RNA sequence: CCCC
RNA sequence: CCCC
RNA sequence: CCCC
């Protein structure tokens, strides 16, 4: 039964090598959190019966732009795609210009707006992040006059009730409510 | 009233080195990151753990670690003389002390400028709930994931007519002569350091290193059904995704 | 303000399936979640009922004790419902005293409970002047799912309805159990726009707080209501909305004889 | 006690459809943006309205839209037995509801990042006040020139003897079967949708939709004066301005 | 401190008006505002009244009920001061529990009434050391243009002085009015420098919160003072407001001959 | 009677164009507010019992000074001469050098100050300000040193209390208490 | 119980003359971890006094651009008083604190701390007569070996009313039985009062009798000074006993 | 933060000392600093006494008076036992009672008193059932250089030995000494590593607030403990630790009785 | 309450 | 207060 | 508590 507790010895330091849910101590390993303990190529880790997601190059991720600065939009990254846990390392990341599309962009503005929630892939470190990819883009945007949700309709995003309309970097997923 | 022990066994027929009947179980709410719900003797408790979340609004975070808070509430229903809602000073007090328990053990260097949160309700309450209470959270932490170097588990050693004894029931807290509740690390399977320590009656210097003793037994004999509980819900991970 | 984000994704596939007439869980318009109703939970108080709906689940207690009764009203029992929607029973609670959703929640329950007159109140009398009984109902959440509310008015007539008079131990006599004369029940509905869904789950909310909520007694007699919530309430929609809530009252009732 | 209807007739000798006497004076306070002065039956309530203004904590304000609080509060005078100062569950509850009203017919959206602050005190209180205070906060709002998508207007219905009176008074809540304060956004000179619903009572479904109508017609009658309030502030403004080229 | 940019330049002025010897509104440095103090506005009410101090209105409710008497004195029974400055008048008034000026609001008056023994305690007594009349005195500010002080303070004479008690309603014999034995008036100026200014406007309040209140009796005692905000007063000028307030009180006294 | 209270049909949308006062919805137009009705050139707005200004460009405008760079200065607006009803749209201003006294500057120092109260007239939208005109400029300047008002004296500034003198972009109201 | 009498052949009940203060001692710089601090004996009304600043201020939107902030809070420990009392702030506690602070706002110099809270704290030990002097008298030593910089000293005492006569520094039962009570504070500066800084009072008193009793206040404020002054020389000559050690 | 600062470095300094088994003001590991016990330093008090303990100081005041005891003891008196940590002893101390830290000292003083039976609430009684003597004991930190709470222990059972029953005040008879059996000692000391320290100081302090907290009677039993802290207690280190406290605690049970 |  |  |  490979099982663990927290605090179960999983050995000594200069025999095994530390990994996820594990800490030393005394030059002993321990298993930090209750799980199915795994071990390769003297690696010892982890699986914990409920893992605190990590955002990392790699990630889809949700969030919000709080703060449209020039070539550069802040986004508050909330949640890491495929893992209902809250992540422990979410906050601000960026998205800059030359990641918001493949083709060319300038005025940033002009593809994600003050207040939208978007999608899109961690491809740095520090949550930057890219717009670039079809999947990724903006998931639900405000009418930037009347304040409200704007309905997507062809390639462009149009305001019922007010009639405005905007152009905006779209995820294929918008207004799906999915993502 | 008249006699705490006849014969050698307490009003309720147990030993002096027996614990009460004990019950827990992991994951029992949905809407929390980790839970328990537990029962020791009479008492009936249940707690939730939430983080690591964001701290807020703000500046209350610490930049190099985890802040742990933890609020200990009783329910009106929960006592013999409905209680009023509300933070007595034994509740202020009961919460830093099992707040300052999980601050030894957690490893909150893993989680800057975050909190983890613990609350946790007694539903029904006997001699002991703050010990219960413990337990509980414990397992809600270890369910929720949280990092920690090993695990708490706490008994109350009380005494009545001159005897030690093991997680003293009403009567023996309302006419003993003594009530010391413990908490213990246990890491590796054994009991290491105390995590919690708070005595109030009359003890020798011998009788205290004992009762010390006394403790450390109904802590491994409870750890073990905090392990099967936690083993429990193993499976059921386990068993939802084999599906 | 993170946890906003997760929300608002969800609000938009729920608004999604309204769009498409469905619930995201298939449920009927009309439709509550499964609803259990254990009495006893609480030894020590005199009466308790636990309630889950859906996965939102809830605790009621009752305890009693003799009292001063009030000045303008003697001959009456006194009837004191309270509810905490403590931290644990949501990632959204603060601690405290209660907020002011904590407090209609309350003032919603003991509102049918007493418009209802579902407990005999002068039988609840000791000694006409000054000494009367003290009902203390007190909700507290323990999951949120979704519509505590009527999951606690649904808990508190249960626990009322297991309640024993603590008589001796108080010296009044032997101990017998509480004269329930009715059983208020509450249907909550989140209008939307110019639909509504009866019985809401935590995820529905994310449309918005905006519901009503219709109150009968046993004679389908309508007993309390309350529209709460900022938006504007169609009548033909509310007119509607009247009848199948005293319906959905009626199947609840039902749950209640339980054999 | 004996009967609250006899003869056709209510104890104040006003029939089952007919309003207590109500008077609504706008801008009345100096300091506020805009106020109303109201009475109503026995009931004396005064209104003051504020902002848009500024907002802080700079965390309570909602980046896309107006915030709305509403405060409503009993001047310990105002009752028969000296009310404590300060807030109570009955309170914090139709600060709420009547907050929520609101809500749902100011233009918040015009003003983003702000708040737009309602104050309202009774100073002497008969039934149907939470009644009295909407419909002067109304007038308040309209006078402080906030944008509204129509009027408020509200009357309570209730049930004595069986019956449905209109606008009840003091011993017809307190001996009665049924209490039920309406609130309606008025468009068009015509009801459009209900704002404002509770009920405390006994009534049968059949009552239910037959109070609604009462409250209606109420509800008309009492809006064509918080008009006539607004009216007068006009005819008001616009002979100050005479006076000046005067 | 947005709403102060201009309050800053209204102090200017006002400031700027000062230096020529002269009040923004043409008053004298001793001259009241208009006033109206209008009694029996709230009915449901034991007493009350409605005083108007320029555009400055305040409304006083009194309420009468049987009660125990201090531990200290079986004797003569009590009267109670509170004050709500709610939200109703200035935006500068905040929701919620007192704070230091509605306290010492109500504090101030309180005391010209407390100090002045303008009622009778020892009358409204029911069974010595038993139970005794406790009279409630609710000020209730509406429209504050400045010294809403002295308007409470008015007001609560005003409202006192038509008492009537409540003995039928408590089955305690005929109603009858409350005995009132003086007429406790208080004077506010506003001290800028080595000048003062009587009952400020709340424009000319720009200036600073720094006045002092003269409060005296029928014969012209003077039977409470209270000085407030942070400056140093001129014994000099302190000395001349003493006998100024003392004549202003008297002034004004002379306006409850209804 | 042009006189309209909120919540009345003022026309179809098709037929008149929404103007201050009126809003749109269902296709109909309707009184925001209460006051005079007046459409003039296909043009319908309600003139409101009650205006609450809103600062345009033209607007003479005041507000003190929160914060000074090196190329601008950040002026907190607060006030629309002309009513005084708080402006909707209140907040921080912009006052660039060159808009300050049609003459060559080399510090914002030199003309404005840190709490130092303006008078402005509205260039542009985000409340871009300017100070070039006799009647723009400081209205009240406190003393660097010491902080007492500082009284004009001809063309400069100057406490009592200290004696230092200060220079800044007067304003002719300055001390007047008006604006 | 009451005196009664009160005065007595020209003597009170203490046997104190009409312009006679009570017993006053007054140690500078007795507690360490404050920056200046004061105990003081008057009568029989024995307080403590902490100073604490300029310094660092949150929340910080109560701080203030141009010149420090001043906060003050008089405190009477339970069992100060005769019947033991509620810990915490009443009404009363609450005016006494507003009135205390503007007394030295009119004499700090604000102006040289930016953005700073000095902050000053008053304990009540033991309460008697006239307490809110004693502790206004013990803020300004603290204040002054804190080093404040102040335009003066503070100093004050209060004027009662015994039997028709004028008494200076009234004790307990003139100020439960007397007619009136009067509470000053003076800005001292250049060994002479120079200004009012708090004055408040209750009773009857005629307008003749007001300016009296300002004269005889004086009197006391200038003796009670003196004994500020013998304070402060006494921490000079330990401060200088220190170096020199 | 930013006080934070220069602690840090200080707790840099003891912990060096800690390194090479000494202190920072050459003590000793099992001895507190000077002690001093005033009794009668509040008259109008019928107990007082005031701890100097280093530098720090705090004063105790014992009050009573008639009452009615609670629902269960029908038979004794009572005694409360509160605290304030003012900002007077320290700036960070809140200015409102009652902070946590606060309600701890109080209780942790309150068990040693209340467990030691240390007082006759048997001999407190006016009439049964009705009326008892209410014992009311409030700590009042002045100055904290550490230990407060040992001090505060101190100064309490100074106090209550040294009051006098009010008696005659209330009309109850002749005065008299209050009845005090036992005298309960609280020893404080700090933990870190494996090393105990003292009754610690302020300066010490600067490593963490991990102490431990033992309290024994005259005879020697244990009438409380308390861990404190968030640190893991080794069990080897209580054990010495419980002797070296409970030696300690005879050490100033002579201090006590000269 | 007021007072201390 | 103290306990729960 | 409930209503006012
Ligand atoms: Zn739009
Ligand atoms: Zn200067």
């Amino acid at each position: 039964m490979r099982f663990v507790m927290p605090g179960d010895r999983i050995g000594s330091a200069e025999e095994y090598v530390k990994g996820e849910g594990v800490y030393e101590e005394g030059g002993e390993l321990f298993a930090a959190v209750a799980g199915k303990l795994i071990i390769k190529d003297r690696v010892a880790k982890v699986e914990s019966i409920s893992p605190i997601p990590e955002i990392v190059k790699g990630d889809v991720v949700l969030g919000r732009v709080v703060d449209l600065r020039n070539s550069i939009a802040l986004i508050e990254v909330s949640s890491k795609k495929g893992e209902n846990r809250g992540p422990s390392n979410r906050g601000i990341g960026i998205l800059h210009v030359s990641n918001v599309d493949e083709g060319y962009v300038k005025e940033i503005s002009e593809a994600v707006g003050y207040l939208d929630i978007l999608k899109a892939r961690v491809i740095g470190d520090n949550l930057r992040l890219s717009t670039k990819e079809e999947e990724m883009g903006v998931l639900r945007a405000l009418c930037s006059n009347c304040k409200t949700e704007m309905v997507r309709e062809g390639d462009i995003l149009k305001c019922p009730e007010c009639g405005r309309v905007e152009k905006r970097k779209i995820s294929t997923d918008y207004g799906k409510g999915e993502w | 009233p008249e006699k705490l022990i006849v014969d050698g066994l307490r009003l309720d027929g147990r030993k002096f080195d027996e614990l009460r009947p004990i019950k827990i179980e992991a994951s029992v709410l949905k809407r929390a990151d980790g839970s328990c719900y537990l029962e020791m003797g009479k008492n009936k408790v249940i707690a939730a753990v939430f983080g690591p979340r964001e701290v807020h609004p703000e500046h209350l975070q610490d930049p190099s670690k985890a802040i742990i808070r933890y609020r200990y509430n009783m329910a009106p229903f929960s006592v013999e003389e409905r209680k009023r809602p509300g933070p007595d000073r034994r509740s202020i007090e009961i919460s830093k002390v099992s707040k300052e328990a999980f601050e030894a053990v957690i490893m909150k260097e893993l989680f800057p400028r975050s909190a983890i949160d613990i609350f946790v309700e007694v539903l029904q309450a006997d001699a002991g709930s703050r010990t219960a209470c413990l337990n509980a959270a414990s397992v809600a932490l270890v369910d929720a994931g949280v990092p920690m170097k090993g695990m708490i588990t706490s008994v109350a050693v009380g005494k009545a007519d001159g005897q030690l004894v093991l997680d003293p029931m009403k009567e023996e807290d309302n006419f003993g002569e003594a009530d010391m509740p413990f908490a213990f690390l246990i890491r590796n399977g054994k009991i290491e350091s105390i995590a919690l320590l708070q005595m109030d009656g009359r003890m020798t210097r011998d009788e205290v290193k004992q009762a010390i003793e006394l403790a450390k037994k109904g802590a491994l004999q409870i750890y073990e059904m905090q392990r099967e509980a936690i083993l429990r819900r193993y499976i059921e991970v386990g068993e939802e995704m084999d599906e | 303000m993170p946890e906003d984000i997760l929300v608002d994704i969800k609000r938009d596939y729920v608004l999604s399936k309204l769009r498409d007439n469905e619930r995201i869980d298939g449920r009927g318009f009309d439709e509550f979640r499964k609803v259990e109703i254990i009495p006893n939970v609480i030894e020590k108080a005199e009466g308790s009922a636990l309630v889950k709906l859906g996965d939102t689940q809830v605790v009621v207690g009752v305890k009693m004790q003799p009292g001063e009764p009030a000045p303008d009203t003697p001959d009456r029992g006194v009837i004191i419902v309270n509810a905490e929607l403590v931290p644990l029973a949501s990632p959204t609670f603060e601690p405290g005293p209660p907020d002011e959703n904590s407090i209609e929640l309350a003032r919603v329950v003991d509102r049918g409970i007493r418009e209802s007159e579902a407990v005999d109140l002068s039988k609840l009398v000791i000694e006409e002047g000054e000494k009367v009984w003290i009902v203390f109902v007190d909700i507290h959440a323990l999951d949120d799912d979704g519509n505590l509310l009527d999951a606690s008015a649904l808990a508190a007539i249960a626990a009322l309805m297991n309640t024993k008079v603590p008589a001796e131990r108080f010296d009044l006599g032997e101990d017998y159990l509480l004269p329930v004369r009715d059983l208020p029940v509450s249907v909550t509905s989140l209008i939307v726009g110019n639909k509504y869904l009866v019985d809401p789950s935590r995820e529905e909310m994310s449309v918005g707080d905006t519901t009503l909520t219709i109150t009968t007694d046993k004679d389908d007699n309508v007993v309390a209501m309350q529209k709460s919530g900022g938006y504007l309430l169609d009548e033909k929609l509310f007119d509607e909305l009247l009848d199948v809530s005293i319906n959905c009252a009626r199947k609840l009732r039902e749950k209640f004889k339980e054999i």
